[PDB]
């Protein structure tokens, strides 16, 4: 009522956007705005003065640097790197053969949160995350796992060494922003994959050094270890190579859970070929047997890629239905493709 | 809203 | 017509037109229509069918054919005779359809059985008959809905079923009754007072006397007053005449006091003798209650208490003579022989002189009566009247009666109310407030009408406030109070205690009005507002209290700082937190003078724990260092030598666990009383409250 027509005059019409530097118990807070402007502002209005905290945006009325209120504004790039979304279409039911492989990690992600009764009544509580690995170039094959975990709860994917040692650090502080922001959105899940921080060699741009990459991995550990953050943000880790990964990681976390990715067997290979050819119409003479027998240790996206080129040449003939002959020669483009490289 | 009412009503002494 | 492939309406209500004539037919024509799939008018034919199976008295088929209906069963054919006829035939006939296995499976609140017995039970409870299936069937879910709005003081009664059905009967009845002002816990407060609740109270553990250990022994030894072990004593028929050994709270307070020594305890020699090197503190205030609750029982420091307070200095005698009878009375009886001798021994001419010991036997009573102490207190105060007079001691006397018994036949209110003639409006605020409220809980609606008419006469123009406050006190949480605040005087103290006491319920639900009265209320009443944090906050004080009052804490106003730190106060002392101990910093760094500073901080010290330690558990050295460093200031500023004992009142007192007081859902009577006076704290009111 009258207060809205009052405080606006004092804070109106213009007011500077300021930054809270530090707080003095007088209700006077040392503030900062461009450039080098410190001051004492004692106001009882809009505050919330407890939750302000230094390093945040406080309004500044031109007469004189007075704070009528506070506006928390983000945005921020790292909040944009979290979502959206996908709520992806890929269930863990769209992949096969890993039912025993998955069923545990599926529990450990849905054992808390959804269906807590057994978990909380049991007084056990292992919500420290998981760890994955698998050859030869899989792991996003386990993003066919995490792609089902993307269908529930809250999630952010941060993967690859590039986002760590890119420029001169500042070390983990990007990892710090990830951990703390995933704690702000808690509950959540952070999926790490293919940790090459030791596996990569060249420093991007001008950067150093190997040990500072090792110490930023170290602080990744301590912030995951950790002293002292109960926030979850669960952590899912994966890679191709478990060799270069240091054991300093495993005892803090993930100590309880890590899965091995096997290569598919005959019925799993056949199963996956059925999964990818479920959509595609194929000629009556298409046979999966000679396929899964002739090929050796291929995962899903390999035979999925031979489906993709089979449909490619099927479009070169403008046929909605792929022929087995063009499936064997179009296949031979990937067969020879791995035999050429 | 009541706490913000009394919160904004102290600006008369504050000014 | 009902089976015509056409979907045309209507097959409802048409049976009333031609009725007897279709009754020359049967359901046989109906069954091929409803049973055959891909046929028109499947469930619509049940609108006609529910009336034929209903008029034929058939049961669970009217249930079965009212499923998709959900509507017509309400209004259905009127003359009431076939309706209560097939209503009681359908009634006794639907429950015989139920629990036929036997022993459940139970129905099987569903939209068929419960919504239909609700639907027709509308017309059942409207005008005619009574006692529907609700008494026949056994469903407590519909028993929730069996009752209609009526005064429940009479509803304590039910059909006696087996203790099997009585246990979950009493559970679902309980959870039905919690929202409600009255709860099965009423046996405590009420009054009542008839022998029924003691009979059924000792019959709930009848007849097993071994596993009866819980609810019986804990109940007799957990009782400070004599009424429960008294009426229940006559209602406890285990053995003969030797159950009185586990009664009278002698071996009770002895056993639980030695288990408290099992779970304690407080330091004796080091602190108290190192303080005895310091001779007498200048506060003359809080040091006596130390040896009150601490010792308990020992005589040697009791003659130091006495022989000192023979000097008569101020009211310092208070906690001392309180340790006189509290020591020996810790178990029983005790001291009530020499407890009251100093009363007449010491014209008072005021409370701090002969009224202190006059308070003693009344508060140290705790279950007496017995019955001598009643007539002894009434007699001893009728001795000293003009010297009392109406003011300083009359504050504390009713606390020696109403505590022990609410429905006590003795009226000490009238004899103490003949002294009202002094006409002073001021001292009669805090005097007549808990003077008239502290005599009894009453419950008769007559008492406050009496005392309003004979007291007012007229009116006091002032006390009337507190008198409607006493009425609103008499009844408890009847929901009558939200109707009693409509006055909401410019005095406005009606609303503060009216919402304080006026609602006792587990769910707060009082946030809307408790905030609406501060947002809508006149100025300076918000000073009174946080004081309602005493009652409703027993559930979850952590979130809301330090939230709201955290804003009220750094306010420069010493009144809302004082009444805030109290507003949190004891209900905020239930448990501790890192926010409290960390917040204690710079609460004590303020440069303000006056007692409000160390009442804020030093009362904020007692919220860390209550009667817990020190051996076992939390160390006493840290308190020694905090109270030792903060006392370096002023230098005296004797209030620092008042605060150092202030925290260790509750700190080193121990020997009593609260918890809350209390877990049984009574309330401490000395706390609300005393904490109402120092709100305008001036001289000795703080020490009167320091009886604690
Ligand atoms: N066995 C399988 N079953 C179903 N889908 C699979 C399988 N293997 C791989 N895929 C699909 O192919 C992709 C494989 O990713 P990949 O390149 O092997 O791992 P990375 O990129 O981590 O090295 C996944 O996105 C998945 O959708």
């Amino acid at each position: 009522e009258e207060e809205r027509s009052k405080v606006d005059d004092l804070r109106g019409t213009p007011m500077s956007v300021g930054t809270l530097e530090e707080i003095i118990d007088d209700n006077h807070a040392i503030v900062s705005t461009s450039v080098g402007s410190e001051h004492y502002v004692s106001i009882l209005s809009f505050v919330d003065k407890d939750l302000l905290e230094p390093g945040c945006s406080v309004l500044l009325n031109h007469k004189v640097h007075a704070v009528i209120g506070v506006l928390m504004d983000d945005t921020d790039p790292l909040v944009t790197v979290m979502k959206v979304e996908k709520a992806p279409q890929e269930t863990y039911a769209d992949i096969g053969g890993l039912d025993n492989q998955i069923q545990e990690i599926k529990e450990s992600v849905e054992l808390p949160l959804t269906h807590p009764e057994y978990y909380e009544e049991m007084g056990i509580k292992p919500p420290k995350g998981v760890i994955l690995y698998g050859p030869p170039g899989t792991g996003k094959t386990l993003l066919a796992k995490a792609v089902a975990n993307q269908t529930s709860a809250t999630f952010l994917r941060v993967v690859g060494s590039e986002l760590i040692q890119k420029y001169l650090g500042d070390g983990p502080k990007l990892v710090r922003e990830l951990f703390r922001v995933a704690e702000e959105h808690a509950p959540s899940i952070v999926f790490i994959d293919e940790i090459d921080a030791i596996g990569t060699k060249r420093y991007d741009s001008n950067s150093g050094g190997e040990r500072e990459i090792q110490r930023t991995m170290l602080e990744l550990l301590n912030q995951l270890d950790g002293f002292d953050s109960r926030g979850d943000v669960k952590v899912i880790m994966a890679t191709n190579r478990i060799e270069t990964l240091d054991p300093a990681l495993i005892r803090p976390g993930r100590i309880d859970r890590k899965i091995e990715f096997p290569l598919p067997d005959e019925k799993t290979k056949k199963r996956i070929f059925q999964i990818h050819t479920s959509r595609m119409t194929l000629a009556d003479d298409v046979t999966l047997d000679d396929l899964i027998m002739a090929k050796d240790d291929l995962s899903g996206a390999d035979i999925k890629a031979i489906c993709t080129e089979a449909g490619l040449m099927a479009l070169r003939e403008r046929r909605m239905k792929v022929t087995n002959e063009d499936f064997k020669k179009s296949k031979e483009n990937v067969l020879y493709k791995k035999q050429e490289g | 809203a009541p706490p913000a009412l009394w919160d904004l009503a102290a600006d008369k002494q504050t000014l | 017509m009902s089976g015509e492939v056409a979907k045309e309406w209507q097959e409802l209500d048409d049976a009333e037109k031609v009725q007897r004539e279709p009754l020359l037919t049967l359901v046989k024509e109906i069954v091929p229509y409803n049973m055959a799939h891909n046929a028109e008018h499947e469930a619509c034919d049940l609108l006609m069918e529910i009336e034929q199976v209903d008029m034929l008295e058939k049961d669970i088929d009217e249930n079965a054919y009212a499923k998709v209906c959900l509507y017509l069963t309400s209004c259905v054919n009127y003359v009431p005779e076939p309706e209560n006829s097939a209503l009681l035939r359908c009634a006794l006939g639907v429950f015989r359809k139920f629990s036929r296995f036997p022993e459940a499976l139970r129905l099987a609140l569903m939209l068929n059985d419960m919504e239909l017995v609700e639907d027709i039970f509308t017309s059942c409870k409207d005008v005619v008959v009574q006692k529907q299936m609700a008494f026949m069937l056994g469903r407590h879910g519909v028993f929730l809905e069996l009752s209609e709005d009526v005064e429940e003081y009479e509803d304590l009664t039910e059909i006696m079923s087996n203790v099997q059905l009585n246990s979950n009967f009493l559970a679902l009845a309980r959870e039905l009754d919690i929202m409600e002002p009255k709860v099965p816990d009423d046996i405590y407060k009420t009054h009542l007072e008839n022998n029924r609740f003691g009979g059924s109270g000792s019959q709930v553990d009848s007849a097993r006397m071994n596993l009866a250990s819980s609810f019986v022994n804990g109940f007799v030894n957990a009782a400070f007053g004599q009424d429960k072990l008294l009426t229940d004593d006559g209602n406890k028929w285990l053995y003969k005449n030797k159950d009185h050994g586990m009664l009278s709270a002698a071996a009770s307070l002895g056993m639980i006091l030695l288990w408290d020594v099992d779970g304690g305890l407080t330091q004796i020699d080091k602190y108290l003798y190192s303080s005895e090197d310091y001779i007498k503190s200048g506060a003359l205030l809080a040091c006596g209650i130390v040896n009150s609750g601490v010792r308990n029982e020992c005589d040697p420091a009791l003659a130091l208490l006495s022989d000192y307070v023979l000097h008569n200095s101020n009211t310092m005698r208070l906690g001392s003579i309180f340790g006189l009878g509290l020591a020996y009375a810790g178990s029983n009886r005790e001291d009530v022989l020499t407890l009251l001798l100093p009363v007449m021994g010491d014209s008072k001419s005021s409370m701090e002189v002969a009224g202190v010991t006059a308070l003693a036997c009344g508060m140290i009573a705790v279950g007496s009566c017995n019955g001598d102490v009643t007539s002894t207190i009434l007699q001893t105060i009728m001795e000293k009247s003009e010297t009392e007079l109406k003011d300083t001691y009359a504050r504390w006397l009713p606390l020696g009666l109403g505590l022990n018994h609410l429905g006590k036949g003795e009226a000490i209110e009238a004899i103490l109310a003949a002294l009202e003639v002094v006409s002073e409006p001021f001292r009669s605020f805090a005097n007549t407030l808990v003077d008239v409220c502290a005599y009894a809980g009453s419950g008769n609606v007559l008492k406050v009408q009496q005392l309003l008419h004979i007291c007012s006469e007229h009116f006091d123009s002032k006390e009337k406030e507190e008198d409607k406050d006493k009425k609103e006190k008499k009844d408890k949480d009847k929901k009558e109070a939200p109707a009693d605040m409509g006055a909401h005087q410019g005095v406005a103290v009606l609303g503060i205690a009216l919402i304080a006491m006026g609602e006792e319920i587990g769910a707060e639900m009082a946030l809307r009005t408790f905030g609406h009265l501060l947002r809508y209320g006149e100025p300076t009443l918000r000073r009174a507002v946080p004081l309602a944090l005493a009652l409703i906050s027993v559930s979850n004080p952590r979130l809301n209290i330090l939230d709201t009052l955290s804003k009220f804490s750094h306010d420069a106003d010493p009144e809302v700082s004082y009444n805030s730190i109290f507003a949190m106060g004891m209900v905020g002392s239930g448990t501790n937190n890192a926010r409290l101990a960390a917040m204690l910093r710079q609460l004590a760094q303020y440069h303000a003078k006056d007692p409000n500073n160390l009442f804020m901080v030093r009362l904020a010290q007692g919220l860390t724990h209550l009667g817990k330690g020190t051996l076992t558990l939390c160390p006493y050295h840290s308190d020694r260092q905090l109270m030792s460093q903060v006392a370096v200031a002023g230098l005296l500023t004797v209030l620092v030598s008042f605060l150092d004992v202030r925290n260790i009142i509750l700190g080193k007192s121990h020997y009593v666990l609260y918890g809350l007081v209390a877990a049984m859902q009574p309330r401490m009577l000395v706390t609300f009383d005393e904490e109402l006076r120092p709100l305008p704290v001036s001289v000795r009111v703080g020490q009167a409250v320091d009886v604690v």
